[PDB]
């Protein structure tokens, strides 16, 4: 009844803050710990007490109340969302596969290869792959020739993603030439990519739909938009990842569907995901 | 060993239902993109409270293509029939006993092994059956006659209703469940309870005929209807979000592979191709 739960920072779904130097988390935040190494010549480290908040953290609070469990939340340090590397899962997915966490909560995209190794709750945030550009860029979608056959254009279109997540996995599987072209434009994170778009070093950024819709909603001047009036390729959702055969899945699924049906979910969307644009 | 019993429901563009030809086969036709239409023979009834005469018919559409893909993927055979009472399915009190009607009841009673239809995933049904991951993400909207101006779900002619402006959904559907369970909607629910229609087609025709001023229903269906019939528009817009899923009994041996196949189809472009063929042209 006391559960190990892993998460990963990605605003606005999970936002990480320093604790009051009270050592207590206050307001709408919950304790979360991070393993921080002492140095790079030892395996020693310290757990650092942090405070976590956000859309997904509000979901976890409701599930904990409804399904009736308590938890110790921690931030993943081995990878990010989850990638299979030499047949071994890392990230939040790996923490669940290797039974270090009972569940993984965050901006965790449901796809087929992850579903082979963890159970996923019903989706609670719609997502997919979207494309962010400067307003007025004419790009039909991922199937645009500028993406699929980029050296047919002079100069070629400059577009990239953040590697190692569900979006790069999808592109690698679907568009081999596009994938090998775009790795030159790999972005270290969403913030770097938005700076690159705004200063004209990148023409398009391909990434998780829910995060890009959030960023477009808060862009200074509403200059960056997602293409196709917020079009999504490979529609899916974020889901709570559980161990295969977990005895919590049924209740967690029923509770998430209850939050959707009774209005609790649209409240969190208004609270966390609105934007001015 | 057994063929899967698949239950479905008439609901364009997901399931078209047409008579067989005189010889009992389905007429050959082609899609908007030139490919042959895959059709399956589906049995079902041709008015509430009357006897139901089951006859072979032709079925095709987004959901029938999805069924054919699942069948080929997972290597099962099947026979398709149309739900006998024509409803999607709700749980009604009878007495303190309860029963499910519609496709939900056929699945729970064993008359069906799988529901392959635009069947909304919700808490009430998920207590009793297993849903796949969604094969379509959509929501609820409002269909009206072109020129009718209402703002959406919060328009005072819906929230403060009278007989001057009539609105409705489909009986024994997920929209019926939604309005009945949310106390904040009880004013709308009591108005609709007097006007709900037996099927979406009948309600849509009533909007065209100016006998129904607004029809509250699945956006995946309503936006298709508005794309085909120019006297109809949706008015805005997705005021609630939900998805359609394949329905199976909780002890189904197919349930894991059905969900994996749904996910693979979203990821490799198969689900978009179906959208291009049936929904968005
Ligand atoms: N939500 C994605 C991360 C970002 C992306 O690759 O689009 C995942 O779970 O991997």
């Amino acid at each position: 009844n006391h559960l190990s739960i892993v998460t990963l920072e990605e605003a606005p779904f999970v936002i990480v803050e320093d604790i009051d130097p009270t050592e207590t988390c206050v307001r709408n935040t919950v304790p979360c710990r991070k393993f921080v190494k002492i140095n790079n010549s030892t395996n020693e480290g310290m757990n650092v007490k942090k405070c976590c908040k956000g859309f997904c953290i509000d979901i976890l609070k409701k599930l904990s109340r409804t399904v009736k469990f308590t938890y110790d939340l921690y931030l993943v340090t081995n990878g990010k969302h989850g990638k299979k590397v030499n047949n071994v899962w890392n990230g939040m997915i790996g923490e669940v596969v290797y039974q270090r966490a009972v569940m993984a909560v965050g901006s965790l995209t449901i796809n087929e290869e992850r579903s082979e190794v963890v159970d996923f709750s019903v989706p609670f945030v719609e997502t997919g792959i979207s494309v962010m550009v400067s307003r007025g860029t004419q790009v039909t979608g991922l199937s645009d020739k500028k993406f699929q056959r980029p050296h047919d254009y002079s100069p070629p279109f400059r577009f990239g993603t953040v590697p190692n997540g569900s979006t790069e996995r999808n592109i690698r599987n679907n568009y081999p030439y596009m994938h090998q072209y775009m790795t030159r434009f790999n972005q270290r994170g969403v913030e770097d990519a938005l700076v690159s778009l705004k200063t004209g070093k990148l023409d398009a950024f391909i990434y998780d739909a829910a995060v890009l819709n959030y960023k477009a909603g808060r862009d200074e001047g509403c200059k960056l938009v997602t293409i196709g009036s917020g079009y999504i390729f490979a529609t899916t959702g974020y889901g709570i990842a559980l161990q295969k055969g977990s005895p919590w899945k049924r209740q967690i699924d029923l509770a998430l569907l209850q939050f959707v049906g009774d209005g609790e979910m649209e409240e969190l969307e208004t609270l966390w995901l609105t934007g001015i644009c | 060993s057994t063929r899967l019993k698949i239950v479905t429901i008439h609901q364009e563009p997901f399931v078209y239902v047409k008579p067989t030809m005189s010889d009992g086969t389905c007429k050959e036709e082609f899609t908007v993109n030139g490919d042959p239409v895959k059709k399956v023979i589906c049995t079902g009834p041709n008015s509430p409270g009357s006897p139901r005469h089951t006859v072979p018919q032709c079925c095709y559409g987004f959901c029938i293509d999805l069924l054919i893909k699942l069948a080929r993927t997972m290597n099962f055979t099947y026979e398709v029939h149309l739900v006998a009472d024509g409803k999607f399915g709700t749980q009604e009190r009878v007495s303190n006993k309860k029963e499910w009607n519609g496709m939900m009841g056929e699945l729970l009673s064993g008359q069906a092994d799988m529901i392959v239809a635009p069947l909304t995933i919700n808490n009430e049904r998920a207590q009793y059956i297993e849903f796949s991951k969604p094969f379509k993400y959509q929501g609820l909207t409002i269909l009206v006659k072109k020129g009718t101006r209402i703002t959406g779900i919060n328009d005072p002619r819906l929230r403060n209703p009278s007989d001057k402006f009539i609105y409705a959904t489909v009986k024994q559907s997920s929209v019926d469940i939604y309005f009945r369970r949310q106390v904040e909607l009880s004013t709308m629910y009591r108005h609709m309870e007097k006007h709900n229609y037996e099927s979406a087609a009948e309600a849509i025709q009533a909007v065209r005929d100016n006998k129904l001023h607004a029809f509250i229903w699945d956006s995946a269906v309503l936006e298709f209807e508005a794309s085909q019939k120019c006297d109809l528009v949706t008015t805005g817009e997705l005021f609630f979000r939900s998805g359609f899923g394949i329905g199976m009994r909780k002890d189904s041996p197919w349930k894991q592979n059905v969900s994996l196949s749904i996910l693979k189809s979203h990821e490799n472009g198969f689900m978009e191709d179906l959208d291009k063929t049936w929904v968005r042209y």
